[PDB]
């Protein structure tokens, strides 16, 4: 047999400008891959519709944690200059005897 | 239109020849009238050789329905040795067709692989 | 000649067992249109890609800009707490009470 | 072989009929014999032995009719259907949204039958 020499038609060619074509297909058989592809886009572009709706929900989510954690602790230092507000206002009082 | 006389016999043993052999205007000698169709002989009106078609060029061949007689100008190929340097082969990639159905160049030329045999230590 | 009556082919029909049927397409109408479709899928898709790293990107940025914020009113207080513990200390170490 | 001899009369005169104008049995009179994308292709003329009338397809029988290439001297049985008056009260069509085939290449039950429009433009005081 010359199964050697046919064994070389895929081989890896020297030049980059020798580029491989698939034997023709007919209209049947290129339809059904047609429109496998087009199901296969339609479920991609689905899929990251969902992606990108996921993503500006988890977005707003930790933006709204992120202010709640943040007033939480602001609060608690603005609680703690009112202590230290009250405690001079004491001290003022004392140095003026009520 | 003239052919590249014993080119054949020159890609195997030359150097530049082997290294980029290119630009050879080669007549078809016979086809396979799939991959074993890609598998023709070809002729250099002196000598017959296999020719391996790939790429554009395998394309090209079958969808131009080109035979026996037809001239052609190989424009991307490699060459190649197998089974222990007994076959030889011209990888083409790419080729233009020049004449059409022209009258055979040569009717009794010598197998390439034949020649080599009786003269091994002439090949690269 | 007849266009009053073939205005009536797409007339709500009064049975719900009349189902609307496609007018056949040839397999070169149908491939052309499965190509057409892939061709617009993969912009879609393309467009979709580079909308979510943009969204991703301006994530990042905008949570990096409210750290920097939220990092400038809380060092904001801590001075101020500071100033008022200050005060409070030169309060005791110049006994105003003479 | 045994068509709904005089039903068109029927289903342009009787309310009961008018309402529900199914099962009958018809045999097709004419076709066009179109440009493929074109909906002429589905108005045939059929026949029920006294009188022929115009059809419009739709739907399920109008695909059903041109895949199996119907033709005259076929014979249906209309499963569902609407009756119409177009253009006040001018134009009698049956709209056929399926229907299934009896017999396949039929003689012609009638070859001189008479055209329901004609009957009703002599005959105003019936028809609904
Ligand atoms: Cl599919
Ligand atoms: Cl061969
Ligand atoms: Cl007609």
């Amino acid at each position: 047999d010359d199964d050697d020499i046919l064994e070389l038609v895929n081989r890896p060619p020297m030049s980059q400008m020798a580029v491989p074509i698939k034997p023709p297909e007919s209209q049947a058989e290129q339809l059904m891959k047609a429109k496998g592809e087009v199901g296969v886009l339609r479920q991609k572009l689905s899929m990251l519709e969902k992606t990108l709706r996921e993503h500006d929900d988890n977005q707003k989510k930790l933006e709204s944690s992120l202010k709640s954690s943040h007033e939480e602790e602001v609060t608690k230092l603005k609680i703690e200059l009112e202590r230290l507000e009250d405690e001079r206002k004491f001290m003022l009082l004392e140095q003026k005897h009520l | 239109v003239q052919l590249s006389r014993g080119d054949f016999h020159s890609i195997f043993t030359n150097k530049q020849r082997y290294d980029n052999p290119t630009g050879g205007v080669y007549q078809v000698y016979n086809t396979r009238k799939s991959n074993r169709k890609n598998l023709i002989m070809i002729s250099d009106g002196i000598y017959h050789m296999k020719a391996l078609l790939r790429n554009q060029a395998a394309s090209k061949f079958q969808s131009m329905e080109l035979q026996r007689g037809d001239i052609i100008r190989v424009i991307i190929a490699e060459p190649a040795i197998v089974r222990e340097r007994k076959k030889y082969v011209l990888l083409v990639d790419d080729f233009e067709l020049v004449q059409s159905r022209a009258d055979m160049v040569n009717q009794t030329s010598t197998f390439l692989d034949n020649y080599f045999s009786e003269h091994p230590n002439e090949t690269l």
